[PDB]
């Protein structure tokens, strides 16, 4: 909503600034988007008579003009092609300061004198227009400054306002506002009964009371439509952003703008036997005024005669029953539209005008009446004709009936953290024209006026009270609260902590969108039907992500592609499993490492990252809350790993995730020349972990045996580790694997596995001949499993 | 992290919840109406006519006040989702939003929270404005502002606050007679970008190791 | 032919350590209450018998206050037999509302084997215009629950200390399958008007508990010795 | 009963690298905490620190443990040791706690960080370096605890 200050100023002065009443709208809640000046300054220009104009003597392209100022006659020489006797113009005398420090002096052009300057909107800065002189008015006041007859001293108010706010959709509900934030006289546009010069009328027909109980109709004869809209309406109407367009269309949208009350015009011989206010049937077409052609549905009210729809009631006009350049009567229209029956009407065709929003926001349901004289006035002071009488057609049970409210003063001081007198409350409430009525001892009964849709509730006035005393006035206090000491489990890896230790490990956190595109989605999950949004924002946004590695590899090439060679990342969130019948929402924590083992430096090692390097990050991880033991690694394949470098992470039988090296395949079709290494946990089967239970130490020292141990190149280290456990006795201590060989030393076929054994009694030392005993055991258990051989 | 700390410190639980929601928690529990611009496909991503991605976490808050009765104290961290992205803003962003469901819960209690979470954050003792706004699911509603010290008239929107509206807890089964609430929701990457000088937004969801490694 | 096939073996590197069993204690004392608008205090381990013992009102002829208890340096300066002399530094230096805990290093003199002249222990201290025993009792009855992660029964008996009044010794379940944990009992009027607060307008409830004697409890450690002798084959039990 | 408390949101500042922080980078970074006596054998504390006249106990619980430390290390030595004497051959261990500097007439007790190591530089393994940990191996702990809270250039090594 965009308006006029001086306008606003004519019916509520705050008797503030400019800088004042801006700042005071947007901290009651009517916050200004923009406060622009209506026109650039200048001095000494006054409105001016042309008497004569004759051909200047020594020049084709100029005029020798007789201009009057209305206590002097000036002799102006003037290029203009516009320039002609009676023309009323801005005359700009010798003395006269215009735009960007230009000083009109005497001149004497091609042999003629000239005492002074005709304008041009542009020369003026009033508008662009510079192909001629700003023709004013025929009833111009010659020898008025042109900036108190143009109104220029002057600011346009844009104002953002909040759908609760329909009311404030006009210069009367702003005016309004002032007026009760200001506590100022509000004095509104006095709008006077036009009386019928005839008596014809049109039917009307509320054949659906409930989405309009009250239509407002009225013939208005022999028009002419020829004749211009006003400059004082053209400029209020472009001060409020509204460009003329007809002398019809322009005072509808004037009166909207002025009052709230969106109005239409009918050409009355588009009207067949009268206005019937009525639901459109199923499949009904109507042409719009702008050629769109609407197929309606039961839902939707519209205006139609006897034979077919002329509109879509409170939204926009068809182009049949609009005025044209035949139009010679009008068949003016205000009524009032339930907000229920048109909220998202207007939208549900692709559609939204001035008229749409405000019925959808609310529009004062007495309002018809003034608005329909105020119209009917206008029109007759613009194009001419005769009135015929008001048809008033209205439904009393289908009117708006809002229940007076019942407002304590206990809730108030409650709400607001201080307590306001009785005589602030009613006065403060009676300038949002509220009716208030005392309900016994610190209570009362509130009436909501007609033009207030959002107030209904206690709160609803509370607010309103908040909002006019002011917000940053109120009390500030801190909430009280009955606290008891609580805290969560102790044997628990959270997100933080997780994060945190990555952090200390050498990873960077990375944030990736959760929509991905499909084709990549389909490289990591091969036949698996993503979760695929109905509105993505592009195709390559339109799959809810099934795991955290398309996004990470994507920023690890978007770093590699960015000269990094060495790149560590890791990601925390959720993976979307299933259609939505079934949907599962996991949260994930994932990372995806290149490039050298170490940074670059002195004392490193130039080694790449392997996968044992990952697998110690995802071990660090797992050991996160004491329950390492409860995990293992398996042997696995996963669609998007190196089948011969993927591990299948297990607790209980139940699947954790997968650690691998990025399939090379895969690698290929991304352009990455690079190993990489992924890992994915769900993170609920990694936070319980176990609290520590303390086992007593020995007084005794340990006993350490290694064995080099030959098995099949293909036996996994944890099965033989496994199976040297089980067979160790109940006195190992640790057992630790300190060397893999697979060299020329031994068959190409075979491994050495080169373990130390280490024991402890916890009540006494351990012979010889005890633990050599138990290392044979082991040997014999293993020969017998895994047909094991010692170096 | 910083912003839950501010919180957690006096009593708050982190409440975490569901990124694809339903139209009840989303909308109709919060008090936006079947017709409501903001349901509309032109600002909320939809997977069919119930199901869609977050706008916000305030559902996360709805899921609670369905599983318990008051006190509660939570605040809601989370990736929420808009339909309408450009350069100012992302189709995916996080934000925190709170929620305090108590016997004697004012507005002034509000303003004092909300004023000394934003000392805490920007650990400065800056001015902080609120004025009149509109949100659904709170009534009376504020938009925070604080000054130009953290870089028109060196005022800064920072976050949204209100009131909790007694139709959101009758619906959720609490009697708005006996508890009154506040509800306060902020931007994690508008406070990051504030904090640190970040200028573009798009930043974030890049992933530069030359923009990452400068907040180690 | 991707013949770059690997097993099962263990990562490369170092993995972590981990804390000492009595850290992880404090640590989560100090969560309890930390969560519930709690400030952690810190203080000197070397004292004057005015914050040590006048103060907490221990008069001069006072057992405790002997050296047969307490390590002295001189006849004012001390070895703190307690943390509460911290809670009298901030009673001193702030006026109520006070919500503090006070852990750290603690020295007794009278030491042996079920004792060391050497523990820690977190001290609590709330200070307000309205403390009741109620508000106490509900405060240790929720901090025990919340800490040994049970619902267990919670039994308070009467006892003395010079700074609380009425004071309790505080039992949870498992001779007479009961426990002694903690103590408490309400500010001493006496020891506010020491430090500047009037009783008459502000209440406050006081609590202490030993930290190797709740890690010893959780954790299932029996001898209290292990815990300053470091050795790895303990310690690496609490990772 | 459940005490009432009329709470303000608070925090202390981002940029800080608080002790409960710096325990748990040492912890990923392989070390064990340990706890030692603050009252330490005066022969020992001369060891550390000669010169340096001991804030000493009137009435100590035995003789070697009659000096307040100034210092987290000979304590730190003694437990290294304790468990080098006990098989051990690979110990890392950290303390904080405070130093007692001076005579009671102007005594600090500053809280300290401190942290020993040896043996090998990485635990006994398949994929591990048999190589014994040298000064650059501390260092890097030092480094990665001095750059905790984004202010390492503001350290240097002389």
């Amino acid at each position: 909503m965009k308006f006029s200050e001086k306008w606003l100023r004519s019916w509520a002065n705050p008797q503030v600034s400019h800088d004042e009443l801006v700042a005071r709208l947007s901290m009651v809640g009517l916050e200004v988007d923009a406060d622009l000046p209506v026109a650039g300054a200048f001095s000494g220009v006054v409105v001016g008579e042309v008497l004569s104009t004759e051909q200047h003597p020594d020049a084709d392209k100029l005029r020798v003009c007789q201009v009057s100022n209305g206590s002097e006659t000036f002799q102006v020489v003037c290029g203009a092609p516009n320039v002609r006797a009676g023309l009323k113009i801005p005359f700009a005398m010798i003395g006269a300061e215009l735009p960007d420090d230009f000083k009109i002096k005497k001149a004497k052009l091609r042999g003629v004198e000239s005492f002074g300057m005709l304008c041009s909107a542009k020369e003026l800065q009033i508008s662009e227009e510079n192909a001629g002189l700003l023709e004013l008015p025929a009833d111009a006041p010659v020898g008025q400054d042109v900036r108190t007859y143009l109104e220029l001293a002057d600011y346009t108010i844009e104002v953002g306002l909040t759908p609760n706010r329909g009311d404030c959709l006009s210069l009367a509900g702003l005016a309004r506002e002032v007026s009760a934030i200001y506590d100022v006289p509000l004095a509104p546009v006095a709008v006077d009964a036009v009386a019928a010069q005839h008596d014809e009328t049109r039917p009307v027909e509320l054949a659906a009371p409930a989405a309009c109980p009250r239509y407002l109709g009225r013939v208005i004869r022999n028009v002419d439509l020829s004749r211009p809209t006003p400059l004082w309406m053209v400029e209020r109407l472009r001060r409020s952003d509204i460009r003329s367009i007809d002398p019809v269309v322009d005072v509808t949208n004037y009166v909207m703008i002025e009052l709230g009350q969106p109005m239409h015009a009918f050409d009355l011989a588009e009207i067949n036997g009268g206005v019937r206010v009525r639901m459109a049937e199923d499949g009904e077409k109507l042409v719009l005024l702008d050629g769109q052609e609407i197929t309606l549905r039961a839902d939707t009210l519209v205006i139609a005669d006897h034979q077919r729809a002329l509109a879509i009631a409170g939204v926009m006009g068809g182009e049949h029953s609009g005025v044209s350049d035949s139009t010679r009567d009008l068949f003016l229209e205000a009524a009032f539209f339930d907000t229920i029956a048109l909220a998202g009407k207007a939208r549900s065709y692709g559609l939204h005008t001035d008229s749409s929003h405000r019925f959808e926001r609310g529009v004062d349901s007495q309002l018809a009446r003034k608005a329909m004289e105020r119209a009917t006035r206008l029109i007759l002071d613009i194009v001419g004709g005769e009135p015929g009488p008001i048809v008033e057609q209205v439904s009393e049970a289908h009117l708006p009936k809002v229940a007076p409210i019942t407002l304590r003063a206990e809730r108030v001081t409650q709400m607001l953290g201080m307590p306001l007198d009785a005589a602030e409350i009613v006065r403060l409430l009676q300038a949002l024209e509220l009716t208030v009525v005392a309900d016994g001892e610190g209570q009362w009964s509130v009436g909501v006026p007609s033009h207030r849709f959002d107030i209904s509730l206690e709160v609803d006035l509370i607010e309103e009270l908040a909002r006019l005393y002011g917000y940053n006035r109120l009390p500030v206090r801190y909430p009280q609260a009955r606290l008891a000491p609580n805290n969560k489990p102790e044997a628990r890896a959270a997100l933080p902590l997780l994060r945190r230790l990555l952090v200390a490990r050498g990873y960077q956190e990375a944030i990736t969108f959760s929509f991905i595109d499909p084709a990549l989605f389909e490289l990591f999950d091969p036949g698996t039907q993503p979760l695929t949004l109905a509105n993505p924002i592009s195709a390559d946004m339109a799959a809810m992500r099934s795991s955290l590695w398309p996004g990470l590899v994507k920023a690890l090439q978007h770093n590699l592609n960015r000269q990094q060679s060495r790149v560590r990342l890791f990601e925390s969130g959720l993976r979307f499993v299933g259609q939505l019948e079934g949907l599962k929402q996991e949260a994930m924590l994932a990372g995806a490492i290149c490039g050298k083992r170490l940074p670059e430096g002195w004392a490193n090692g130039r080694d790449g990252v392997d996968f044992f390097d990952a697998k110690a990050d995802v071990e660090a991880v797992l050991a996160s809350a004491g329950a390492l033991g409860d995990f293992s690694f398996v042997p696995g394949e996963h669609p998007a790993l190196h089948p011969g470098q993927t591990a299948r992470i297990e607790r209980e039988g139940r699947l954790v995730g997968y650690l691998g090296a990025l399939h090379p395949e895969l690698a290929k079709k991304l352009d990455l020349e690079q190993p990489v290494f992924l890992f994915e946990l769900l993170l609920a089967e990694v936070v319980d972990g176990h609290l520590p239970k303390f086992r007593e130490l020995s007084r005794f020292p340990e006993v350490r045996r290694d064995l080099a141990l030959l098995v099949d190149q293909d036996v996994p280290a944890q099965d033989i580790l496994t199976q040297i456990r089980a067979a160790a006795g109940e006195w190992l201590t640790d057992l630790r694997l300190f060397d893999v060989y697979h060299g020329k030393g031994i068959d190409p076929h075979r491994k050495s596995l080169a373990v130390g054994l280490t024991w402890q009694h916890p009540s006494r030392t351990l012979n010889d001949d005890e633990v050599n005993s138990t290392t044979q055991n082991i040997v014999t258990s293993l020969e017998e499993r895994f047909n094991a051989t010692l170096r | 992290e910083r912003i839950e700390q501010c919180f957690s410190r006096i009593g708050y639980e982190v409440a975490e919840g569901p990124e694809v929601e339903d139209d009840y928690h989303n909308f109709e529990a919060l008090n936006i109406p079947g017709h409501h611009p903001a349901r509309a496909m032109h600002d909320t991503f939809y997977f069919n006519a119930n199901m869609l991605l977050r706008t916000h976490t305030s559902p996360v808050q709805v899921r609670t006040m369905e599983s318990q009765q008051p006190p509660i104290r939570i605040v809601c961290p989370g990736r929420v989702y808009r339909c309408d992205s450009d350069l100012t803003h992302s189709p995916m962003f996080h934000q925190v939003e709170g929620l305090l469901v108590d016997e004697g819960v004012s507005f002034a209690d509000l303003k004092g929270t909300i004023e000394e979470f934003l000392r805490a954050f920007f650990e400065k003792q800056l001015e902080v404005r609120f004025r009149p706004s509109f949100f659904p699911f709170t009534e009376p509603s504020a938009e925070v502002d604080i000054q130009c010290v953290i870089c028109q008239t060196g005022w800064l929107e920072v976050m949204g606050c209100g009131m909790v509206h007694p139709n959101v807890l009758r619906m959720s089964n609490i009697d708005p007679e006996k508890f009154q609430g506040f509800a306060f929701g902020m931007g994690a990457e508008r406070l990051a970008m504030l904090r640190y000088g970040v200028n573009d937004l798009r930043l974030f969801f890049d992933n530069d190791l030359r923009f990452l490694g400068q907040f180690r | 032919a991707a013949e770059r096939i690997d097993v099962t073996l263990p990562g490369r590197g170092q993995l972590s350590g981990g804390l000492h069993p009595v850290t992880r204690t404090l640590e989560r004392i100090e969560q309890c209450f930390s969560r519930i608008g709690y400030e952690v205090a810190e203080g000197p381990e070397v004292e004057d018998d005015y914050h040590n013992f006048e103060a907490l009102n221990i008069p001069g002829h006072h057992p405790a206050r002997a050296m047969h208890d307490t390590f002295y340096f001189n006849a004012n300066m001390l070895l703190r037999t307690h943390t509460s002399p911290v809670q009298v530094r901030t009673m001193e230096s702030q006026q109520p509302p006070i919500r503090i805990v006070c852990p750290g290093r603690v020295y007794r003199c009278d030491s042996d084997l079920t004792h060391s002249p050497m523990f820690h222990q977190v001290e609590g201290l709330l200070v307000d215009e309205g403390v009741s025993f109620a508000d106490l009792k509900g405060t240790i009855e929720e901090f025990l629950r919340a800490f040994f992660e049970k619902q267990l029964e919670v039994r308070f008996r009467p006892s003395f200390f010079p700074f609380t009044e009425p004071s309790a010794e505080v039992d949870i379940q498992c001779q007479t399958g009961w426990l002694e944990v903690m103590g408490c009992g309400m500010v001493h009027p006496n020891v506010l008007r020491m430090s500047n607060i009037d009783p008459e307008k502000f209440q406050g409830f006081a609590f202490g508990m030993g930290a190797e004697r709740l890690a010893m409890l959780r954790y299932g450690v029996n001898d209290l010795r292990l815990f300053f002798d470091n050795d790895l084959r303990f310690l690496g039990q609490f990772r």
